[PDB]
RNA sequence: UUGCUCCACACAAUAUAGAUGGAUACGAAUAAGGCGUCCUUGUGGCGUCGCUGAACCAUAGCAGGCUAGCAACGGUGCACUUGGCGGAAAGGCCUUGGGUGCUUGCUGGCGAAUUGCAAUGUCAUUUUGCGUGGGGAUAAAUCAUUUGUAUACGACUUAGA
């Protein structure tokens, strides 16, 4: 859905042999807190020997974008499962926020590789602070000086079923 | 990857004049005039300084930006054809039977006739598109020159003349006879 | 809103126009469709020709006279596409189909009438620029329609007459524009402009 | 003679281009394209009209023929300053487009007595223009 | 004048139905002009008359009326649901019908 | 045994796939156009418009009465009337002239009630019949007989004041 970013901090259950566990933290893009905690436990089960029964979640907090109205470029490292194997990818996206960047990434992966949310693992998303470190053409294209382009062939959808003049696609 | 802007440039020499309404291009030069319909290609034109014209495509795919360079080459071929002209030199190739090529007038339409191609009794008659002038050139044996402004008309007429003299039911590696285009150039080369 | 709606089928898509007209007829609007020889089908001409040949190959084996009739005219092709979308085997479907007339060209009852368009079935508004399409008149005369040139001649004559009409209409409306331009800027004109007219 | 090419210019999208928000919460206000995010969406701001600074798909706005000077990524204070300096509000209002919209909403806001009044005034103006349309 | 209409024209589209089962107790009415339920909410509770003619005069008139009312909106395009005292005869699919401005809330 | 057709209105019957202000006429392109203006008339220059018909026209009066006047010399209906044009299914479009009626372009006078607090509250067009009174025209086909270029029978092809 429309994604929200959370930090999920959890730990193992405290024992007398070892109190104060090490308080692992993840950043999860999910639609709500339930899916956030689910993906947190899923990744912690893949990384460490812990599960939801043996652990607890000490905090979950929504991370809003610091500047939600600045246009950023994000480099996103992704692991996804194809029909034959597992692959790593690096895609870079020009977008205004991290949640919308991963949203259009999920749409792009589902469109170009038929990869689903159950297959895509977000390794990381990091904002490229300096241009000319962008290496993909489709986003390097929008970084030229005095950028401008037209919008040819305007289609204005009508509310009536019949029109009384031939419509024009001028702009 | 949806290139938001690609463009080529065409140079317009001094003697020529280019008139482009919607996508109908008309070039007028010393050798005459030429026209072309391009309403199937979906590009845009822009005159800069009456001697340079940019042709552009926006938000175009791979095939679209390929066709933009194609139409640039088409319009500058028209320009160089109305300035310099186009001249295709073809040779007759035979082993034993001398090919007898003349010009007849059926309905007054300037037909090219080919007799004795490999000694057959069939007379092959290929028509001549307008704007193409044919001269059987002296000082070179077995040589015919097709000249004109339209490279399309000249080259397609030469291809028709070549394809009408194809050998059937024989090894074409041994029976190399026919009428083949040897040279393509301009009427005013090294101008 | 109108008793009869006259649709100029030029530059329209066959299936989208048919699905519009079918629902309009079933709702009870009388529709006449003219210039069915200028309809468009998405897809390249050879592709649609192969489609029509595969339809044309189908026939009742023991008697071709009772088979699916393969009509060749563009109006009848549009009518077939529309009868596919109307439940024509009932009285309601028959009554709906009697509210529909299709013509090639524009016949003299309707050449003096106002022709409308359907913007959600127009090729320039629906097809991506670059996609190939075909013309229904060209397909019909390729597959056996015999009357493509006579409708071209009749439409040329009709266009001459209609341009000779539009010249006078344009002269009269520029006269009207001059008249109400001089009769603007009055008290009543300023009051109407204040009131929104 | 000289070569002629029909230019066919139309309403480039760039920074400083004024757009009319077609649909949404604003739905008829003006904004200015602050940045171009991608081929289809832009970061706009309409701070004088009360439009929040936001990213938006270009199918939700209509581009006006107006354009004023802006650096890319300008914040809303600079946008408001340059907007008031270039004075694009009354320049938009002087156009026939905004006049058509104002005429539409005025006709929508007319009451029945006002409809009767415009009927009578239209009859009077019809009489005088039809009297005028007999001497030429 | 030349106009005397104090109602809105509408069309009797169909009954309430599934893909294969109808329900003649509820009719669907397309009011002309309206294209959304937000505008169709103005017409809820308004009286509807289907006015038809017969050859036999009953009580001074060869014109017979079936009365009903608007109940709710149907869909996203301004179609409304209507109920009648006796249901509509189903030969009037596509027939015109009159939606009166009373009972008014203006 | 005075039949048939057309025209006028007079009364009946018959229905309605569904009036309830107006189907309101260029063509072409859409990575282009429309309109206005100007010139050296073009694939011309300049200006302007679109971003919906939410338009334009019509629209006040007893379901639209009876009257008076002012201003213009228009607008519109009806019945004529002149001249055209239209053959794709033309059966319609335009125009001349006069007559007659209305005019809400403007100012006045009188009337409406009681259908009782709503009840489509009835005003359309489709066909047929019967009467009047005014024109207009006064046939064929079939069976039977016959033919044989035809034929199971029908049918077909012929002939017969």
């Amino acid at each position: 859905a429309h994604f929200k970013e959370y930090q999920v901090i959890g730990r193992r259950l405290p024992t007398e042999s070892v109190p104060e566990p090490k308080l692992f933290r993840m950043r999860i893009f999910a639609s709500n807190e339930v899916i956030a905690k689910s993906r947190y436990w899923y990744f912690l089960q893949k990384l460490h020997k812990v599960k939801k029964a043996s652990g607890e979640i000490v905090s979950i907090n929504q991370i809003n974008e610091a500047h939600p109205t600045k246009v950023k470029n994000f480099g996103v490292w992704v692991r996804y499962d194809s029909r034959s194997g597992t692959h790593n990818m690096y895609k870079e996206i020009r977008d205004v926020s991290r949640v919308a960047a991963v949203e259009t990434l999920y749409q792009d992966m589902a469109a170009r590789h038929r990869a689903r949310f159950r297959s895509i693992h977000i390794l990381k998303v990091a904002e490229i602070e300096k241009t000319a470190d962008v290496k993909r053409q489709y986003v390097k294209q929008f970084l030229t000086k005095d950028l401008k382009f037209p919008l040819p062939h305007r289609v204005q959808k009508s509310t009536k079923t019949f029109s009384y003049k031939r419509p024009s696609t001028f702009y | 990857m949806k290139y938001i802007q690609t463009e080529q440039q065409i140079e317009v020499p001094e003697g020529v004049t280019v008139s482009i309404k919607s996508r109908i291009v008309k070039v007028v030069g010393p050798r005459g005039t030429l026209t072309k319909n391009l309403k199937h290609i979906d590009v845009t034109f822009t005159k800069v300084n009456n001697q340079l014209i940019k042709v552009a495509v926006h938000n175009g795919g791979r095939k679209h930006v390929a066709a933009l360079r194609t139409v640039k080459s088409l319009v500058d071929n028209m320009i160089t054809g109305v300035t310099k002209g186009y001249k295709y030199k073809m040779r007759y190739v035979y082993a034993h039977f001398p090919i007898n090529v003349n010009i007849v007038e059926k309905d007054g339409a300037k037909f090219i006739e080919v007799r004795n191609f490999l000694g057959d009794k069939k007379i092959r008659n290929v028509p001549v598109r307008d704007g193409v002038t044919i001269e059987f050139s002296t000082n070179v044996k077995d040589e015919i020159v097709l000249s004109g402004n339209s490279v399309e008309d000249v080259s397609q007429n030469a291809a028709d003349l070549q394809q009408i003299c194809r050998v059937r039911n024989k090894d074409i590696r041994k029976f190399l006879d026919g009428i083949y285009v040897s040279h393509k150039g301009f009427i005013t080369e090294d101008l | 809103v109108e008793p009869v709606v006259v649709i100029d089928g030029k530059g329209h898509l066959v299936g989208r126009l048919a699905s519009v007209v079918a629902k309009q007829l079933l709702n009870g609007q009388k529709i006449v469709v003219v210039r069915a020889e200028e309809l468009n089908i998405s897809g390249e001409f050879f592709r649609n020709k192969l489609k029509y040949h595969d339809f044309l190959r189908k026939a009742t084996a023991f008697n071709k006279t009772r088979g699916p009739f393969h009509f060749r005219a563009p109006s009848r092709i549009f009518y077939k596409a529309l009868r596919g979308m109307v439940s024509h085997k009932t009285a309601r479907g028959k009554a709906a189909l009697e509210r529909l007339k299709v013509f090639e060209g524009i016949p003299p009852p309707y050449d003096k009438k106002k022709r409308v368009v359907v913007p959600q079935a127009l090729r320039v508004l629906r097809l991506k620029p670059g996609r190939k399409y075909t013309t229904l008149g060209k397909l019909s005369t390729s597959v056996g329609w015999k009357y493509e040139d006579v409708v071209a001649k009749l439409e040329a004559k009709r266009k001459v007459s209609s341009a000779e009409y539009y010249a006078k209409k344009r002269a009269f409306t520029k006269k009207v524009a001059s008249a109400n331009a001089t009769a603007a800027e009055s008290d009543v004109a300023k009051q109407l402009a204040a009131l929104g007219y | 003679t000289d070569s002629i090419v029909k230019a066919s210019n139309w309403r480039l999208v760039e920074v400083g281009r004024v757009v009319l928000i077609k649909k949404g919460q604003s739905a008829g206000k003006l904004a200015a394209i602050v940045e171009i995010i991608d081929q289809k969406k832009v970061l706009i701001d309409g701070p004088k009209a009360g439009v929040p600074r936001q990213a938006i798909n270009l199918g939700q706005v209509v581009l006006t023929p107006l354009t004023f000077a802006l650096p890319r990524g300008a914040r809303t204070a600079t946008v408001s300053k340059k907007w008031a300096a270039a004075a694009v509000c009354e320049k938009w209002a002087a156009s026939s487009w905004a006049k058509k919209i104002a005429q539409r909403e005025r006709r929508a806001a007319l009451t029945d007595f006002e409809r009767f009044q415009v009927m009578v005034l239209r009859k009077q103006k019809r009489y005088t223009v039809k009297k005028a349309l007999a001497k030429a | 004048a030349e106009s005397h209409r104090l109602y809105v024209k509408g069309k009797h589209l169909s009954y309430q139905r599934s893909k294969r089962v109808n329900n003649p107790n509820v009719s669907l009415i397309k009011i002309e002009g309206v294209a959304t339920p937000q505008d169709a909410q103005f017409y809820l509770g308004k009286r509807i008359a289907y006015v038809y003619r017969a050859s036999k005069e009953v009580r001074g008139s060869k014109i017979r009326v079936m009365w009903g009312k608007v109940t709710r909106t149907h869909g996203n395009s301004g179609v409304v649901r209507a109920t009648f005292r006796n249901n509509l005869p189903a030969k009037t699919f596509g027939a015109s019908v009159r939606i009166f401005l009373y009972p008014s809330n203006i």
